[PDB]
């Protein structure tokens, strides 16, 4: 059967597999499919991001959580408003490309 | 370039000190002591000074050992003049890089680590044997060195070559020496099978021919299943006194040089390093599928049935026509089997009757079985013999990296990571997700169901 | 996002029809490439644009939603304790249950299947395995629509988040005066002047 | 700016180095490359692809011609060549279409990046979050690329936040309805002012940038409202240090 | 899917019956007809996909600029936030692979 | 705003040919179904644009 090979680290981490096992001492479930690894843990960091899934570079695999973005106060007419100030200018990087050869 | 040695031979002329020395046309380099972990800083870049390739860099100050990590960089780095990680120089420090992972530096004090940058291609013995087909000029070399009982770092502008018995793995046993006089070929025929059965990484296929079955690519990578499985290496240097018997079937019935699996080869190749051993005729003498013997004989003269191969010439002079006896009942011609081409390199034969010539099928025939050797190599002619080395060999699917028709690197794909590999085709893959199949049974064994 | 065993969607295994594929070199393999960089950008993106504001969830239910003439009972998703598993979700805005379980034919995009009952293989095999069989593997949503609704609901309650924290929820009425008086300034907002839009 | 400037270009040295992908994706400068990289292996890949096609024997006896042509009676040759023909054609067809494909997306770059210019760099531009991400984007910087362009944008984002309290509008004497004219301003009363002084500022609806208020800055209104302040005449002196009694002065 | 099912000009679609029924050379020709098949289909299904890929990528710009600058506050473009008039503001709510 | 009769286009207009155009199936169905469905979404987008 098809599988996915999370070749992170220039190495298979984890195999994403409809089989339940694998030659992975390590395992977890998954909504559609299985994961083996050597790594069952939860990946609180995802080296390589795919769908709503996230895997560690140990072949520890898990969800990646949304980011939450920069706050914007809603206008308003009066009462309490948190006005923002202290501000840092971060920049944001965005690459266009102007033609095909 | 192996490392020069301490005190044997010519040699000498260690630098092992802070005098900094800068030697040009530099190839080889090696630290045999670094006392515990006492500073060392290489800096290899192009001799014009070209920031166009990319430059190299070695370097712990520190004296950690194991944690004082030689910091290493084939990048495009500041071509550091004096002494210092990065110094005032020309070039920043991340104009461009290919190689960076800092490799740590731990050895043993009479450990050698060496690096060797020849032909385009540069192997680096920081514990292993690191062997890469890559553009390079660099014979530029600034050091700094502590020194290590007055033997720890030289430069190498001259190839040593040691003949190792390697009685015993590890430092005992190697018998290391810079001897025999089979030099080049025998330090290019011989390998140490790994016990997989392949060949160690370091072979730079000195005359190896890939098997292109029609036409041979100048430049690439390809995929395909060559016959890179070693069984019981052979690599007798100039000697074949020997009236042999191949067989398939068996495992090659021989001195197995490296960590050989003794299984019965479907194919087999050579690293032959004398053209006079074709001249000595029977070299060649073969039994086919039908049983059929076969007698090869190459000679000056085109006809053994209007005249005798009975050869005028000696040493050549004259691209000698091989002729190909059929040894049977009802056929007993001489089927011309090749002009003789002006020198060869490799030849490599399979089972199924694959007559394999220099990159080349020339007959690829029906299976052959017993391809039998008469090699007159006997006497004076144990010094004359073309067998250098002969290696059964068995099929296997693996990448080649290869360049001007001459072999590069190579990469197997039994491993899962090299599956995917071969399965590609760069050597290198990129982190992310890749199209796997669920392991098969490994042994076929398909009962029928009808 | 789709991806597929081109191997053995061509192939199905079968080796020597898989030596034969070799030679059309990475025709196959720049094809998967090609797949699997579409749809890892495709996540990238649609993760970067979707960022969720706490406070915005904490305005987004109804309860909290103060919809001063502003009747949003369709509009906003109910938000009650999920027994699955003991956490509190946010269900979907009713407006968005009518849109998926009347248009989605299977109402729901939570029915993907997943392949280990295809693993199984005991009882006969669905189209969705007679796919996978073919090679052929439906990578699950990058982003779930209960994510969407979430991400929904943070928009609204940016909306309505009159500072940084949640003691900053102002009627919508003032939202709408502040917009008003983005657009044009208000001379007089008499209780009609804002009832009337407001009940429209 | 010197910061972000250098980090930035440091995340540029190197690929993950120091797991620094808390910046990971879009609007992060390992997307931004990711893309550049298919972008130049692209056209070397689909022209191999168009290359390596050519070799298929498409049916028909030889990947090559005149051998149909020799081996056989030109007629059959014909018959041949045709599969060979439709076969060329039609990838160049694929490929062709494929390229299109490229040309339009690019076509809707350029679009944008034109765009991106004029409303963000020869300009900052008032529509929130236009410029490679959300809030206010005070300029940006341009760099040469392979076949294309990198932005810049320089963005602000707070480090904090004043919880004011804003004022609808005031009514002195309950008589006259005042209000800043300007919807883009916020008064209030903050700080040790916030309620100790009742110290009336003005600031930008968009951030924290107060000061008194102007009689300039206000205007009539016909309807007082509940949530205006109170206030009487001789506040308006105390609330607005420009406002003028005209009939005490009389 | 259905595209195994058209035997590309070969005597059947299964890979093996070709096999069994025929020489190694000869098979291997067939087998090369709807190898090509499936190729070429296959590759025809890419360029839609990337083609529906490619449209939808710029929906989602739209939707992002239209959610930023209209969603997140009414916008100054007149007739830009989903049509002319005064629009005072939007809603959204969640939709298959979308928003409305 | 352009449509094709499919079958008829590749069958000639033979049902003996339909015969075997059905056994594309939606081969046939999906090119007109996108194309009347591009069309209609053009005609009714562009009514609106006026
Ligand atoms: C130039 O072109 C010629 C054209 O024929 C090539 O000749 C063929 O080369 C291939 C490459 O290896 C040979 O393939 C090998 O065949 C051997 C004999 O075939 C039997 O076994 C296979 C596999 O079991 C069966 O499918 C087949 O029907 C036969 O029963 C096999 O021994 C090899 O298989 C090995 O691996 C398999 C697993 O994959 C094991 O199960 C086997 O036990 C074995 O270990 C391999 O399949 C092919 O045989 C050659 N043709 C002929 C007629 O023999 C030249 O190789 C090519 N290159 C040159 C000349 O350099
Ligand atoms: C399943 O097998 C794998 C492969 O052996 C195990 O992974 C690795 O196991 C070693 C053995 O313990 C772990 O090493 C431990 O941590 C460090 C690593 O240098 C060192 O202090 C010791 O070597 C120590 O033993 C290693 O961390 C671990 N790697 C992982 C998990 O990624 C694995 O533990 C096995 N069991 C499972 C997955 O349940
Ligand atoms: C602005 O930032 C730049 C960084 O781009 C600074 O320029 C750099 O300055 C160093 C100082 O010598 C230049 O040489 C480097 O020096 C270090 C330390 O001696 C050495 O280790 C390096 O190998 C290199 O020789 C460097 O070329 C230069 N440019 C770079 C790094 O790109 C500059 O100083 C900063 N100025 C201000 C006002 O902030
Ligand atoms: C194969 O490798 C050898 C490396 O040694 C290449 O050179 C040949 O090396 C042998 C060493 O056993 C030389 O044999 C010596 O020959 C001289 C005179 O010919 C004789 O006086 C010595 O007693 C000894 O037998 C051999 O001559 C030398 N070949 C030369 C000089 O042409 C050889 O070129 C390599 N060939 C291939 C095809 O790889
Ligand atoms: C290793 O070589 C010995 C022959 O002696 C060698 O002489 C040189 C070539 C040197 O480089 C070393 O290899 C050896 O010292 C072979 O047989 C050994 O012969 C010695 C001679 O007295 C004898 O003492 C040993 O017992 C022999 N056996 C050994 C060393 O195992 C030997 O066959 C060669 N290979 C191996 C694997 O040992
Ligand atoms: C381990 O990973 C999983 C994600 O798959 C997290 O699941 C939690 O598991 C505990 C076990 O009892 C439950 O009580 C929690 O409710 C689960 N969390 C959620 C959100 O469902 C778990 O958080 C991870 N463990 C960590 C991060 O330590
Ligand atoms: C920058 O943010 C700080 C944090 O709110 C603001 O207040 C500073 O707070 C620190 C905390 O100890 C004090 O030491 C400083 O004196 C405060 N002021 C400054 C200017 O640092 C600060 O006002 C913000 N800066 C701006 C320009 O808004
Ligand atoms: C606000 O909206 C809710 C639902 O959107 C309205 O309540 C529903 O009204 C219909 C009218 O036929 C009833 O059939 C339902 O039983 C009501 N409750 C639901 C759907 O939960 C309500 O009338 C609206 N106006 C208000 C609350 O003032
Ligand atoms: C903002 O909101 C809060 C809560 O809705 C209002 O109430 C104040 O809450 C704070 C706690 O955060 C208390 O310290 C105050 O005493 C509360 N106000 C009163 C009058 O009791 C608050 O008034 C609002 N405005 C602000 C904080 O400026
Ligand atoms: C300012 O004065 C007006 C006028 O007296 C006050 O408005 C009254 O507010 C109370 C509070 O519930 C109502 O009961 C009265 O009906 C209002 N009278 C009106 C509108 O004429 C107002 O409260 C005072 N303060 C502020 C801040 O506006
Ligand atoms: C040569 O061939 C003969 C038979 O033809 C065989 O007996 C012999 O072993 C071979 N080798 C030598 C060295 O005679
Ligand atoms: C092949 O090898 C097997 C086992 O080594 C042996 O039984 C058989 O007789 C051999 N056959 C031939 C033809 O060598
Ligand atoms: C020569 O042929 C005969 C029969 O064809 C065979 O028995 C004999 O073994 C062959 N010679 C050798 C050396 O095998
Ligand atoms: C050679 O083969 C032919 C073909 O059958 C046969 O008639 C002839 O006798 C054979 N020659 C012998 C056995 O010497
Ligand atoms: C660069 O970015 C990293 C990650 O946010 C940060 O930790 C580091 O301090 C930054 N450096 C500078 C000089 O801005």
């Amino acid at each position: 059967f098809s599988e996915q090979a999370a070749y992170v680290d220039d190495d298979i981490v984890g195999v994403i597999s409809s089989l339940s096992s694998s030659t992975f001492n390590s395992t977890r479930e998954l909504p559609g499919f299985f994961y083996h690894s050597n790594d069952g843990s939860n990946c609180t960091e995802p080296v390589l991001v795919y769908s709503n899934i996230g895997v560690c570079k140990s072949g520890s695999i898990g969800y990646v959580p949304s980011q939450s973005g920069q706050v914007k106060i809603a206008p308003t007419v009066t009462g309490n408003i948190s006005i923002p100030t202290n501000f840092s200018m971060s920049i944001r990087t965005e690459y266009l490309q102007l033609y095909n050869t | 370039y192996l490392p020069i040695g301490e005190n044997q031979g010519v040699n000498s002329t260690w630098y092992c000190a802070g005098q900094h020395p800068t030697a040009s046309g530099v190839h080889g380099i090696f630290v045999s002591h670094i006392r515990g972990g006492h500073g060392f800083e290489i800096g290899i870049s192009q001799e014009p000074f070209d920031p166009s390739g990319y430059q190299l860099y070695l370097h712990k100050a520190t004296n950690g050992n194991t944690n004082a990590t030689a910091r290493l960089r084939i990048c495009q780095f500041p071509s550091i003049k004096t002494l210092g990680p990065t110094a005032n120089n020309d070039v920043t420090i991340g104009r461009n890089c290919l190689f960076n992972k800092a490799i740590p530096a731990h050895m043993s004090e009479h450990s050698v680590v060496g690096i060797t940058w020849d032909n385009d291609r540069v192997t680096v013995f920081s514990d292993k044997i690191y062997y890469f087909y890559f553009k390079n000029d660099w014979s530029r070399v600034a050091t700094k060195c502590y020194n290590s009982g007055g033997c720890a770092m030289q430069y190498v502008y001259e190839p040593t070559y040691y003949m190792l018995n390697v009685t015993s793995a590890g430092e005992d046993g190697i018998s290391y020496q810079p001897c025999t006089a089979n030099c080049i070929g025998y330090a290019a025929n011989v390998f140490a099978t790994e016990p997989n059965g392949h060949i160690p990484e370091g072979f730079s296929f000195n005359n190896w021919f890939l098997l292109s079955n029609d036409s041979t690519l100048v430049h690439g990578k390809v995929v395909s299943n060559q016959p890179l499985l070693v069984n019981c290496l052979l690599a007798i240097p100039k000697i074949y006194g020997l009236g042999q018997f191949f067989s398939f079937n068996q495992t090659i019935d021989g001195v197995c040089n490296g960590a050989a699996v003794q299984r019965a080869p479907e194919a087999l190749r050579f690293n032959i390093n004398d053209t006079s051993v074709i001249l000595a005729e029977g070299s060649i003498v073969l039994h086919t599928a039908l049983g059929t013997n076969f007698s090869f004989v190459c000679s000056n003269s085109s006809n053994p049935h209007l005249a005798t191969f009975a050869i005028p010439l000696g040493a050549t002079q004259v691209p000698y026509y091989c002729f190909f006896k059929v040894d049977t009942y009802n056929s007993t011609v001489y089927k011309f089997l090749a002009v003789l081409p002006p020198t060869v390199r490799e030849i490599v034969i399979t089972k199924y009757g694959d007559v394999y010539v220099n990159g080349f099928g020339y007959l690829h025939l029906g299976l052959l079985d017993a391809v039998t050797i008469n090699f007159t190599g006997h006497g004076t002619d144990d010094d004359v013999s073309g067998f250098w080395t002969i290696a059964s060999t068995n099929f296997v699917d693996a990448l080649i990296e290869v360049q001007g028709t001459a072999i590069q690197r190579i990469l197997y794909c039994d491993d899962p990571v090299s599956q995917l590999k071969c399965s590609q085709v760069a050597f290198d893959l990129d982190d992310g997700f890749y199209p796997f199949s669920s392991r098969n049974l490994l042994s076929h064994e398909q009962p029928i169901s009808f | 996002p789709v991806s597929v065993d081109c191997a053995t969607y061509v192939c199905n295994g079968n080796s020597r029809c898989k030596q034969l594929l070799t030679q059309y070199t990475a025709a196959c393999k720049t094809i998967e490439s090609a797949l699997q960089l579409s749809a890892r950008l495709e996540s990238v993106e649609v993760n970067s644009m979707l960022t969720i504001s706490e406070e915005a969830l904490q305005l987004a239910t109804i309860s909290s939603f103060n919809g001063d003439g502003y009747n949003f009972t369709n509009v906003l998703g109910v938000s009650v304790y999920d027994p699955a598993r003991g956490r509190v979700v946010q269900k979907r805005s009713f407006i968005e249950d009518l849109l998926f379980n009347k248009v989605v034919t299977n109402g729901l995009g939570t029915v993907d299947e997943d392949y280990k009952r295809c693993s199984n293989g005991r009882s006969v095999a669905d189209l969705v395995c007679a796919q996978y069989y073919s090679g052929v593997m439906v990578l699950p949503g990058v982003v779930d629509a209960e994510k969407l609704h979430m991400y929904s609901a943070s928009l609204i309650g940016g909306m309505v988040l009159g500072g940084f924290t949640a003691a900053a929820a102002l009627p919508f009425s003032y939202a709408v005066q502040a917009r008003l008086n983005y657009l044009a300034l208000q001379t007089d907002v008499l209780q009609r002047n804002q009832q009337l839009l407001a009940e429209s | 700016f010197n910061s972000a400037i250098g980090n930035i270009t440091s995340a540029f040295e190197s690929v993950k180095e120091a797991s620094s992908q808390t910046s990971r994706g879009l609007n992060t400068v390992a997307h931004a490359l990711t893309k550049v990289q298919e972008v130049v292996n692209s056209q070397g890949a689909a022209l191999t692809q168009l290359t390596v096609q050519l070799q298929h024997n498409f049916q028909a006896i030889s990947s090559s011609i005149d051998d149909i042509y020799s081996r056989l009676d030109p007629p059959s040759a014909d018959v041949q060549v045709d599969r060979l023909i439709t076969g060329r054609l039609s990838a160049l067809n694929a490929f062709v279409a494929q390229t299109l494909t490229k040309y339009t997306e690019v076509q809707a770059s350029r679009k944008l990046a034109q765009q991106k210019v004029n409303e963000c760099v020869k300009s900052q531009s008032q529509r929130y979050g236009f410029c490679g991400g959300d809030g206010e984007h005070i300029f940006s910087l341009v760099q040469a690329a392979p076949q294309g362009l990198l932005f810049l944008h320089t963005v602000l984002v707070p480090s904090d936040f004043v919880d004011v309290i804003a004022i609808a509008g005031l009514c002195v004497n309950d008589e006259i309805a005042l209000t800043l004219r300007e919807p883009g301003l916020v008064l209030f009363t903050h700080e040790l002012q916030n309620h100790t002084a009742t110290e009336y500022f003005v600031s930008s609806r968009r951030m924290f940038e107060p000061r008194k208020p102007t009689v300039s800055d206000f205007v009539q209104i016909e309807s007082c409202v509940v949530t205006y302040v109170n206030l009487t005449r001789d506040q308006l002196p105390d609330v607005i240090p420009d406002y003028i009694d005209v009939n005490k002065t009389r």
